[PDB]
């Protein structure tokens, strides 16, 4: 339970957005993903932030992607352009909360944001 | 420096609820075995004693 | 025949399935008539800080 989120825009290809995993509070917490899945493929990776400031992408999203964290509404930020139809897919926001060492990603948690001319 | 519980105060905050619905009467600790059971060394094979 | 069942599991649990409780849309700085997930009620509902 805990956190949560929501929200989204469809739009249409080479547009451009912002993801925002909407805050529930101040949480501890080391790595911020963005992650995406879409029907009929294996779940797969977008970005992590990290709060000391590391910054990791996954390979097919160069150059289309800008992660950013804000730290007085504690939100991650991810600004999307240059859309291809291959981003069709719902977006959730992994935690990192330490449990018993780290673990227990809040990703439960979705957005449905499907990119398309029609 | 603290072998025993420190001195101090610190609230515990509600991590998660698990709907499970049996009962439960007794526990158990899981470890890490450093050394070897076959093989056990004579002394730092564990953990730091 | 498509036989399609649907096993829906009313289990002492925080449910993920549900919804179709639709909410309309809300109003501010206004008083009316509130019923905030069971809690019923009246009053003028404001942003807090
Ligand atoms: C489990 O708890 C129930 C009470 O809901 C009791 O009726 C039952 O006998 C218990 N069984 C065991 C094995 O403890």
């Amino acid at each position: 339970v805990q956190l949560q989120e929501s929200g989204g825009g469809l739009v249409q290809p080479g547009g451009s957005l912002r993801l925002s995993c909407v805050a529930s509070g101040s949480v501890t917490f080391n790595s911020m993903g963005w992650y995406r899945q879409a029907p009929g493929k294996q779940r797969e990776l977008v970005a992590q932030i990290t709060a000391g400031g590391d910054t990791h992408y996954a390979d097919s999203v160069k150059g289309r992607f800008t992660i950013s964290e804000h730290r007085g509404k504690n939100a991650v930020y991810l600004e999307m352009h240059s859309l291809k139809p291959e981003d069709t897919a719902v977006y959730y926001c992994h935690l990192q909360v330490p449990f018993l060492g780290g673990g227990y990603d809040y990703w439960g948690q979705g957005t449905q944001v499907t990119v398309s001319s029609g | 420096l603290v072998r025993d519980l420190p001195q101090g105060f610190s609230a515990l905050e509600p991590l998660v609820d698990l709907p499970i619905g049996i009962n439960i009467t007794r526990f158990q600790t899981l470890l890490a075995l450093h050394r070897s059971y076959l093989t056990p060394g004579d002394s730092s094979s564990g953990w730091t004693a | 025949y498509r036989v399609v069942v649907l096993s829906f599991e009313l289990l002492h649990a925080p449910a993920t399935v549900c919804g179709p409780k639709k909410s309309t849309n809300l109003v501010k700085n206004k008083c009316v008539n509130f019923n905030f997930n069971g809690l019923t009620g009246t009053g003028v509902l404001t942003e807090s800080n």
